[PDB]
């Protein structure tokens, strides 16, 4: 709705990924994506 | 999220996002895939 | 609309030149190209079979382009092109023959006399089945047909084994989405 | 080694407020200030230009230089709820930390305060405000290896309380988005010495 | 924007002519103008003093323009201009001398030899201190300086009393708001 | 510099004419030329093998140009060209097939379906493997690869024996010195 | 943020030798190498292009980038005594650490070695030698956040022993001055990820 509001960051980082692993599948790692590790300040990004 | 979602209880306390995908300036190299088993669809069986 | 970019139409073709002379952009050619459909199909002896008995099944598997992509469209036209490589170990004399047959009609309800081809393991059969049909085109897997269009019936002299391939002649597909795909079978 | 350098905008802080929030970020701009012990209770302060260079992440591929001259750019954006009501004002005071106290941005009236330069900010309306603080330094150029001489302080202030419904909801709130960068820059001198 | 008026640029100057020939619009002149800073300052005898010991205090009082307005800006440049009127009743012979001294350096940590002026109660000292500095300008009350710029040191022969005034030579101030002001002292 | 001579550019070509019509000056052609890599390689039956299992070994031996010279460069590009001559004595029916496979990937971790070639002892297989890669070129013996570029996988129907040859298609090598060489084995 | 970047030459190492100095920096270039356990006993090795970026001090105001393409420049200078006698040769081997051993710069003859590219160095005469190693990478561009793919090794080697008087004096010695820098550079991509 129009009342829903906020800001969002999209930031692109080449290369590998901080991942979690399984014997059947993989997954992403959120911990390595906190604003302190990957600030996303200079990297290519958009803010919606 | 760079700023929290602002949403009065007049509406849902959450929202959702959708990720359309397509490509441009596309190109491929060779028709042999990189798997160990040929292509095959999961044709839904009757039951689990 | 709103569109952005983080910054091409030549670097593609350039790194293609220095890496790959094949500037593939159209798929239609990749339909004229063949691809194996079955590893060592078998066949009853001194008899005949409507190739559908095999086709329909591999169609469901998407092992090749003309089925893989088939799962991506609805309609097509044009003449398919089939190939049989012999690998059967033992025979005395080996005719291998091919006739026409409406798509899903059965061997019994159809003639065995008409435009045909024959060869002698030369171990190969290299036929092109044309597009003869009655509406304007064909739904790729319409379960409902009394043999609208044409297809192939096959005869051999002996209990036979063959490798098989298929493609299109002008063969061409309507746009659709795509289904879910199957991967590994990691049973425990 | 390289031709041209970073003007990349970067964020600093993000603050939130809600009606009835009695705190330093409220009690908006006491009319008068008599005692040095009840100064104009501000909301937020940035010692410039250091904090930018420090937290902005430009240091590494900007350090190993000593003298600098630059004009800081800044802008504030907001995506807050409408039910809040009030307004804010941002300003800068050169060397406020060292001049006689009576000439500070604090220890003065709201009238004197707003007399300072800057631009205002309606909670609801001023969606994207911008500002450009020039080289207020009396010093020709700014030192980096020391980074000690923040030749200005940047103070935010509240005009009217965060006004809204009787008892506020959670999304009945405000939030802020700071971004600080630079223009009119000129760097010269190499030096091994490093800001710690 | 939205702007209205209940209905000038000449009536001002006109009622000025017929009322006041002084069409003051610029303040800079009002900085070249003097104004009393202290009523009967005193001074130790046969000795010297850094005028700051007095200046800084009256600066805090805003009794004159060059401090009153100082409380309204941040930065300035140019050469100040000081004046001393003698009123001391009794002396035998009266030299009065003036030297230069970095702004906030002390009498002891500084030379007494250099560009100077002297006079003899002629009862007046009428000096202009120039602008010698090291950054580009001066924060009006930067508490932190090792004598960036120049100022005045004063010597007299006897325990002395003086009236004092100050102004600017090109003296000029950066814009700021203004502080609260003090009025009466109606103690009970 | 200092240079001397005891006294050509034609006598070479002249004594070449009257002695040898081959005015070889470029090696690149000598890469398009074939040369035997192995005398009677063997191969497991009714199965398949990644040709590397053989290639890598003969590469270390320098028995041919495209390895001998490989020991003289670092980098190359272009499509190799392999040939198999059958010499196996006994079979019933003999398909021989060839597929693509990333350079050093294993038979198990790879598909068996794709661009292929087949023939029937016609006793010979005469394929040209192209240059599909991912950097710009290839270090000739980089021990570290997850199958950057392409190579050949081979299938036969029976326990088989073959003569083998190899060359380049545009195949071409970076300059280097050269290693020590092995001669006779005069054990006592 | 900035137009142009650093091509600043920087030093790497400085070595010394004296006659009768039996060591890896001597036993100059054994004619043949039969066993992998008596390889061509070299003198000095630089894994490039990492060591440059790492010890060169260009990292900070070069980091925060991922892909790179560059041609390294290098030069060696000397101010040694005359009484020494001998000569040296410098060369580079791409990916020598990973290719089959038999194709390494080591595990070969001196003839093969010198067959590699480069330039020579008379102890006494070649006062200032220069060299330029191009982008030998098979990879389009070099990664920085990893910095793991030193696409070349740079080996110094001795041609003839350090020859001089019977028993040498202290200043009867040689010394070296390395300097490594870059030309033909092009950097693109920002990235938060950092080489440790």
């Amino acid at each position: 709705t129009a009342f829903h509001t906020g800001r969002l960051e999209i930031f692109f980082e080449p290369g590998s990924i901080p991942t979690v692993r399984t014997a059947d599948n993989l997954g992403p790692d959120q911990t390595q994506l906190n604003g302190t590790i990957a600030p996303s300040d200079n990297n290519y990004k958009y803010i919606l | 999220p760079i700023t929290k979602l602002m949403a009065p209880d007049t509406v849902s306390q959450k929202v959702s996002i959708v990720v359309w995908k397509w490509a441009e300036d596309v190109v491929v190299v060779e028709p042999k895939p990189l798997t160990s088993g040929p292509t095959q669809v999961y044709n839904p069986p009757a039951v689990a | 609309e709103n569109t952005i970019s983080f910054f091409p139409e030549r670097m593609n073709n350039e790194a293609l030149m220095r890496g790959c002379g094949e500037q593939i952009v159209n798929l239609r050619p990749l339909l004229r190209t063949f691809r194996t459909i079955n590893d060592n199909w078998s066949l009853a002896a001194n008899t005949k079979t409507p190739i559908t008995d095999l086709t329909n099944t591999a169609d469901a598997e998407g092992r090749d382009y003309m089925s893989y992509l088939s799962f991506l469209y609805r309609f097509y036209r044009g003449g398919r092109r089939y190939k049989f490589f012999n690998t059967t170990p033992l025979k005395q004399t080996c005719y291998v023959r091919s006739f026409l047959i409406p798509r899903n009609y059965t061997a019994d309800e159809i003639n065995t006399d008409g435009p045909s081809h024959i060869t002698y393991p030369n171990p190969v059969h290299e036929v092109e089945v044309p597009f003869y049909s009655q509406y304007r085109k064909i739904p790729i897997a319409s379960t409902s047909d009394k043999g609208y269009d044409s297809s192939l019936m096959y005869y051999t002299n002996v209990g036979t084994q063959q490798i098989v391939a298929r493609a299109g002649n002008d063969f061409t597909f309507w746009m659709i989405g795509t289904p879910q795909l199957q991967g590994i079978t990691k049973e425990v | 080694s390289i031709i041209q350098f970073l003007q990349r905008p970067v964020l600093i802080d993000n603050i939130e407020i809600v009606a009835g929030t009695t705190a330093d970020n409220n009690t908006a701009l006491s009319r008068y200030v008599l005692d040095r012990t009840n100064p104009q209770k501000y909301i937020k302060q940035w010692t410039l230009p250091s904090t930018v260079l420090k937290a902005g992440g430009k240091a590494q591929k900007l350090a190993n230089f000593k003298y600098l001259r630059c004009d800081v750019q800044v802008k504030i954006v907001l995506n807050a709820n409408p039910f809040i009501a009030g307004r804010l004002y941002l300003a800068y005071s050169p060397y406020d930390d060292k001049v006689a106290p009576e000439r500070r941005i604090i220890y003065t009236s709201r009238a004197g305060v707003t007399g300072y330069p800057g631009v205002e900010l309606d909670f609801q309306l001023d969606n994207s405000v911008e500002m450009t603080i020039p080289y207020a330094s009396f010093q020709e150029a700014y030192d980096l290896v020391s980074g000690n001489e923040d030749f200005v302080q940047l103070y935010l202030f509240t005009i009217a309380p965060v006004l809204g419904p009787s008892a506020e909801s959670a999304n009945s709130k405000v939030d802020l988005s700071v971004y600080m960068w630079l223009d009119n820059i000129s760097l010269v001198i190499p030096t091994y010495r490093l800001n710690p």
